């Protein structure tokens, strides 16, 4: 609960069985319980019942296991060199989801990211990882000025337009500076009518948003949250939180999607 | 600028602030206007903790932003 | 020797190297003055990422040079 190892446990009523997701404390293992609270949904990975208490080893050693669990979609005798390699550097970074996992978005689509390790976790257990941090379009300059740019390229390009003799890097430079100061909080509304779109109906998927990974569903063609702050431990009624603004103007809902209150 | 505060009751806090306020300025204002104590404040935005010595700045959270007001584990 | 290091926020972290300091002795100064983990930071200088094992000798960072300071994306 308190240690940063341990997690307290929330038992929810999901499709008819009493199923556990994981709380998060104290930023750091947003990754890792994003990850696992699929696999839990999913009944992938099934607890005692009535566990209250579990640790970053345990999750660890249940994800472990899914992992190396995993089929080439091949299913070929020869070869799949490929395949095993990516199991490799993906249990290489597994520890980095307990502490923060790092990501570099691509501004042009939800599912764009620079392929990394990190990214392949997600890839191997067949789970969609998305963003909301999209360029819009109705703005010309920002859609040139960060192009097919990530994160990472972004912000050095940023660097160099601000020392550039030529006026229009500078230019440049400030209209992408721009883009990240405005949209700091990582989701634009282009990219969350985009994300709305694209996801899929009933699919558990992983969205990273404001430096944080949620585990994301699709319910009636409405983007939900999973809460998973340990402040609604004690609320069996909150389990799902709407996504239809980029303000955190949100509604909750219980497990089956319905609007709970607590008045 | 302004920020917004929802309570579980449904209850909504308008609070001036600016980028550069701590998380505990934030709770003070909230104790300022209603009756409850800091350290009995839990402060969430799009569903991350908002920890005390951090400013809302470090966490991107901008003019008419809404967060979300539950109570503390400790 | 002094070195000063600006975020993208406008804020400068003032240092005291030597030029036979690392790049991730740099960087864990910056951890101690400002609680960012090594591995989060990306040093850029004269267009170029400052990698690990290098000296600032190495990167020809003299006295009062200025660094910039990037961040990873880690959600955490
Ligand atoms: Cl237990
Ligand atoms: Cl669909
Ligand atoms: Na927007
Ligand atoms: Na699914
Ligand atoms: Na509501
Ligand atoms: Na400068």
């Amino acid at each position: 609960e308190m240690e940063p190892d341990f997690y307290c446990v929330k038992w929810i009523p999901w499709k008819g069985e009493q199923t556990p997701i994981i709380t998060q404390s104290t930023n750091g293992p947003a990754a890792l319980l994003a990850i696992m609270n699929i696999l839990f949904l999913q009944w992938k990975v099934k607890l005692p019942p009535q566990k209250e208490v579990i640790t970053s080893d345990e999750l660890m050693a249940h994800l472990g296991n899914c992992l190396l669990s995993i089929k080439p979609q091949e299913k070929s005798e020869g070869l799949q060199l490929n395949f095993q390699q990516n199991v490799d550097d993906a249990m290489t970074v597994l520890p980095k989801l307990a502490t923060g996992l790092d990501v570099n978005v691509r501004f042009t689509g939800v599912s764009d990211f620079e392929y990394t390790p990190e990214c392949s976790v997600f890839d191997l257990l067949g789970i969609p990882l998305y963003h909301g941090w999209l360029v819009d379009p109705q703005s010309p300059e920002a859609v040139r000025a960060v192009g097919k740019l990530s994160y990472n390229q972004l912000v050095e390009r940023i660097i160099t337009c601000k020392h550039s003799s030529d006026t229009n890097l500078v230019t440049e430079g400030l209209i992408a500076e721009q883009f990240l100061e405005t949209t700091a909080a990582q989701l634009t509304y282009h990219g969350l009518c985009e994300l709305t779109a694209a996801a899929k109906e009933g699919e558990l998927s992983v969205f990273f948003r404001n430096n944080h990974f949620s585990t994301m569903t699709k319910h009636k063609s409405h983007l939900y949250l999973l809460v998973t702050d340990q402040g609604f431990l004690q609320e069996e009624q909150v389990v799902w939180e709407s996504l239809h603004n980029v303000d955190g103007d949100s509604c909750f809902c219980d497990s089956d999607f319905h609007l709970s209150h607590s008045l | 600028m302004q920020i917004f505060v929802k309570t579980l009751t449904g209850k909504t806090i308008t609070l001036e602030v600016e980028p550069s306020d701590t998380i505990e300025n934030v709770k003070a204002k909230i104790q300022d206007k209603e009756g409850i104590p800091p350290d009995q404040q839990r402060l969430i935005f799009a569903g991350k903790q908002l920890e005390d010595g951090r400013t809302l700045s470090d966490y991107n959270i901008q003019k008419e932003s809404t967060l979300h007001l539950v109570l503390r584990l400790r």
